[PDB]
């Protein structure tokens, strides 16, 4: 029929969407899939224009063999619907009205294939993995990050004390909490100044380049760039933004500013699980990750694999590759519903956060490999002798998981032994995993 | 299929697309007004019957929005006949006038009613 | 325990959240509610600061008598967590990480009570109902809007032809589709210019003030204000923004610009149902509506009541009142979980869209009353003689539902008769409801 | 010159209540009052921008009412748009948009605003062509007690130097001839180039103003139609006579209360030109003018009862 | 209570809200003028009788403020009859004119008197 | 009466003023306190708006036990009178015209209670004690 066209041969300049759709109670997949296509595109005096040129086409139905009424509908959208360079208009045209369509029960967006003629209208990362490594002079080992805690509550001079301590211990980055913006207890400019002081102190001391993600998220576009501008002014290497509460419009502005002024952008996925957790309605995270590679950021929060089953671990590695790689082939196993050519857009380095502890080091060094930031909150901090030796703790742990990998040892097996023999020459690392000795050894 | 005439159908906002109101109709509107507690007041105009932009064109400036207050707001009007008497006053006073009845909701400090009551020849 | 404090007496400067929480499989409400509070606030050297000053407190558990594991937890958050004037930081601090917490199954935010000492840090509507009526000179009748169709596809000169035709018929507003931004088939500035021409023509013709929502949503903050600035420049009264794809940061910037330059802001809730449809996970629309009254817009899409049951119709009227009113008392019936004082922030006029037809006029004039925009897409357009008489059709329909209400007639009952006797003196309106005569009369 | 108003005091009108009213409403008040014959209408000293009337809406609706009035009468109208604001920036922002609508006068509360800020608003008005009307809000915290503080003629002198074109001089209505003389001492300091020391009216020092322009004085509060001959004789032509409750308090409404106040004054002027004495013939002057103006008649009906 | 007519009451500033002046009234004003030492001068206008803004709208620019000088300033006029003779000249010369008398106070270099003296039909 | 309302229960978003007032020679505290409230707020077509929403209320009279005619009047002002962030408009609305009111002899403003919903519209110190240290 008009919007269900199994006939269809997809154009290379077409945006394809794989939507998991669950119809009502007496609505055939064929109508569901075609309503999805009708509603993320058009309707009337198409004798004054042409319906057919601008119509979204449902060109495939699969049945998700497992669930109830779940199907995977494949919709194809004309490149002429899309405003070049606006992720805001990609999402408004695809996910803007279909998820509330009464004839479906739930609808989830699983993947988008973004054609090379639209990828080239976007800047993408202001710098990306290769440049960032270059700029920072950090090669052959995952980069280590550290969370400053508590989330809210702390003062600017205090935050900076925390930051210096953690950075001189061996981490390369420390992080403004996703929601320290500017509040009664720590206004931004004071924070930025005291942390620029702690981070240069740490760097002068260690000899390695340091950075602190200064969070420039703000309630207006103007206040956000104002913060970015003063980080530029202290000569500090990275600012951070909460892209999903901030918004896509604003983050494309902060990403252009970082490109133009030399600052790395670290992104935090705050609010994603309001959007991506339920498995039957929403937008899958690899589609939110793809929209950040295109909107622009150099680092993004990928989650953790700590305590994840091998089936989960594979969808995670599907979208980590979508973030770092130029070509990713369709591999429905790890949820890669479409092959994606990135036509050289730079890759986003992934950040593994929350629950990570020293003894998880060999698994994360093997599951993520060198191009990632491994982020310890409670690791750095939770160490009992304090956070500079908790930083040493975390830094020798990792440089032993790397040495070992280079010597051919297997991190999946020898993990617990690797870390065990490195505890022998680091009281820091020893102290760091004393309870884990008790359960394990 | 008719073409809606491009000329000669100038409207005066609320209720100006129904047939011209009978005095029983006028009356019932003035009664509604009173039944909700809104102050009646009469307004009238002899020359610019419709919005124009003579003095500025920035977003939201229009000239012609204000009209002349006919006498005062009829605070504590109790019967709509008082209001209607006034429209008959203004028409004989001003047969070139456009006359309209407005009603204030003092408490929410909004004007909350409007509809025209009389027009000049060939309007 | 530390985050479950039934002891607690809420401060007047506290932001309260009513979260519907569904715990796992062996997690007591008491731990669920306290994890929610812990995670939308704090964790450690609170002997260097104070945990207790900045901690979120779960101070109440209800059980939703009906469902399975559903509870309503009431969390209280300190005003010092919040950056004044940043809805971006309200949402990042409340909904930023709890919805993905593994010990809950699903979590939904049902209401937020925004204390007067935080409402005063926000501008809110650049103008609001009373001013808008004043500015436009439109009093005593809902304002009528019209959708231009198809969504995408049409050209700028064509869009303007559509706009003139519809507006001279009697509607007061015509609408740039939520996703016409600037595309290969209609670049923005041409659209804005041709529609400024059609809307002044219509106004000159009718004698009533006209407006066209020019959509200023753009992929960057800069391109968005650029569009706003040229609408300012043609002297046209209203621009529009898609606040949820645009983002909260950007819309507070467009709302400040409208305040400062005199333009009404019409908002479109594109992407809301990705967030607010499933009844067990997400954020309820009245919380997204509240965040637009605070971020700023003068009109917002409230949905339709056409084909909604009286139970639905009551949650709809709960949040329409939250949008227009200064004080709304707690009324768990219509979902108003908290009383809300708006300390004079202006009210957002609500827009009823989709499925609306001429014969639905008496129900919408009675369910929404005078302070609303009733938006016909297919009504105006779908009329067979064309859209200027489809505009007359829709304008006499409504001025008869108003006259009748003023004469004491009851729109719930006499509806079908009201419209019926008005069809007798308007071929326009007659033609408009000829099939409805067939089923009904 | 700018305004084309010569040979008669300029008449002002206060819009009331002080706070509370909305922008469309304020503009209705303004049009009504101005088409009746006053030349100026006044943003209340404390309508700045508030939850009930934000500034830009007020400015726009009053620019509309004042041009309507002017188009109607044929005389030039003005409305003092109050640009006082909590920062220097927000103040000039308001001034700039009044400049933009082409309207002739903005207003500032110089003593709560401050001297630094008012010298900035005065320089902007000079440079952009706008008259400045000043309001002496908070003066009596400073100038009332006779033994501590700063006398108003020193605060008036500091406004001629900081800059304003109009300033609130008070009223002489119900003031004894001893008071009336210190008032006329500082009105002359405001309008005149040379004022000789005259300890009688409190002029402790002679003052040469070396041609600095003079500030037109505004007589406000308690003024009523029947006070017209006294104020036309005590202040003479170079002043603004400001009726709040006069314009407004008239029972037929404020456009005829404006006519009421305008014929009252043009009769106190005609009479003075004919040699009649306003100190004596006052009550008779106004009395014979009530005979040809129902407006003015209605305006002083209770005063007939006590007096005539 | 009367409504003050919105139309047809265009004023010409000072004294134009009293009844139209008799020649004895005109005379006494011209005498006052002279009694204070102010130079009389006559001004008149045939087409834009009232302020307008054709050429600019910035704060304080109005067109229509200047009128045409009728002959010269009557330096050393000693009897007001000389002035009045002139108004009778201009009226017969110009019956469509609006005529006004102005008076200069050369010393304070301000113009200090103004009032209209004659109007065209139906003004 | 209209501006002396001992009835009144103060709202948490209200600005309270404690004015020491010394009336004339034959003016009861009750009228003094109510003139203070009338004059730091309103007067007329409050049937086009509402007097009661924007009126200053004299809700208390104390007598300063010590002096002559001294009283302490407590006035309450609506938060809607005040322009957010403008101390200039706080002082113009409270102390702008009452101190020259002829029916009082002298008047002094002793304290203002600034409600949290107005304190949050102001930045306050650019840095403050803790940061400065
Ligand atoms: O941003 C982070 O770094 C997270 O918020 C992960 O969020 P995502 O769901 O948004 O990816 C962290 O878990 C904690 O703040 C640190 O955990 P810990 O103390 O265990 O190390
Ligand atoms: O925005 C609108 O106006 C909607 O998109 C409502 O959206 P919400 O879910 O976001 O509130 C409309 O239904 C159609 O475009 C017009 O419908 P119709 O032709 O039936 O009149
Ligand atoms: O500014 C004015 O115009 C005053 O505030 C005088 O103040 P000053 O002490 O500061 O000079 C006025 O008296 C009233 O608002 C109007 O009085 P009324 O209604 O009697 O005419």
């Amino acid at each position: 029929l008009t919007y269900y066209t199994p006939e269809y041969q997809t154009k290379d300049t077409d945006i394809l969407a794989a939507f998991r759709v669950t119809p009502q109670p007496g609505v055939p997949p064929e109508e569901a899939g075609a309503a999805v296509a009708a509603e993320s595109s058009t309707v009337w005096t198409d004798g004054l224009t042409s319906l057919d040129r601008y119509k979204g086409r449902c060109y495939r139905i699969e049945r998700v063999v497992g669930e109830k009424d779940q199907y995977i509908a494949y919709v194809a959208y004309p490149l002429d619907l899309f405003e070049e360079g606006s992720v805001t208009n990609m999402f408004t045209s695809i996910v803007g009205n279909v998820f509330g369509f009464k004839a479906l029960r739930a609808l989830r967006l699983e993947d988008l294939r973004i054609p090379p003629a639209y990828v080239k209208t976007f800047q993408g990362p202001p710098h990306g993995i290769q440049v960032e490594r270059d700029k920072l002079n950090k090669y052959g080992r995952p980069l280590l990050g550290c969370t400053i805690k508590p989330k809210l509550g702390l003062s600017a001079k205090n935050y900076g004390r925390a930051v210096y301590e953690c950075l001189r211990g061996g981490l390369d980055f420390t992080k403004d909490d996703e929601n320290v913006n500017s509040q009664p207890f720590m206004r931004w400019r004071d924070r930025f100044l005291f942390c620029a002081e702690a981070l240069y102190k740490a760097q002068a001391e260690t000899g390695e380049i340091k950075g602190h993600y200064l969070n420039a998220t703000a309630g207006t576009c103007e206040e956000m760039i104002k913060r970015a501008v003063f980080a530029r002014e202290l000569g500090v290497p990275i600012v951070m933004h909460d892209y999903l509460t901030g918004g896509f419009t604003a983050n494309t502005s902060l990403a252009h500013y970082c490109r133009d002024n030399g600052l790395l952008l670290h992104i935090h996925r705050a609010m994603h699980a309001v959007i991506d957790r339920q498995k039957n309605h929403g937008i899958h995270f690899r589609v939110l990750a793809k929209a950040l590679r295109m909107s622009g950021g150099d680092h993004i929060h990928s989650g953790t694999v700590v305590g994840k089953l091998e089936g989960e671990r594979d969808i995670t590695l599907g979208f980590v590759d979508l973030l770092r790689d130029d070509f990713v082939e369709q591999d429905r196993s790890r949820g890669i519903y479409f092959t994606q050519d990135w036509v050289s857009l730079p890759g986003v380095l992934p950040v593994a956060s929350g629950g990570i502890h020293v003894w998880h080091m060999p698994a994360l060094t093997e599951i993520f490999g060198d191009d990632s930031v491994l982020q310890f909150g409670g690791g750095t901090l939770g160490h009992p002798w304090g956070n500079a030796p908790g930083a040493v703790a975390n830094r020798v742990a990792l440089e032993a998981c790397v040495k070992a990998r280079n010597e051919g040892r297997d991190l999946a097996q020898e993990g617990n032994e690797i870390i065990r023999e490195a505890c022998k020459w680091s009281p820091e690392l020893a102290a760091a995993c004393e309870v884990w000795k008790e359960i394990v050894f | 299929m008719q073409v809606w005439p491009p000329i000669n159908k100038k409207k005066y906002e609320t209720l100006s697309y129904l047939p011209d109101l009978s005095q029983e109709q006028l009356l019932s509107e003035v009664e509604y007004l009173l039944k909700n507690g809104w102050v009646p007041c009469l307004e009238f105009e002899t020359e610019h019957g419709f919005v124009y932009r003579e003095n500025n064109k920035s977003p939201g400036y229009y000239d012609g929005r204000y009209w002349t207050m006919w006498k005062l707001p009829m605070f504590g009007c109790t019967d709509a006949t008082q209001v209607l008497a006034e429209v008959e006053e203004a028409k004989k006073a001003y047969p070139q006038a456009w006359i309209r009845i407005i009603g204030f909701d003092n408490v929410r400090q909004v004007q909350c009613i409007s509809f025209i009551a009389y027009k000049p020849e060939g309007y």
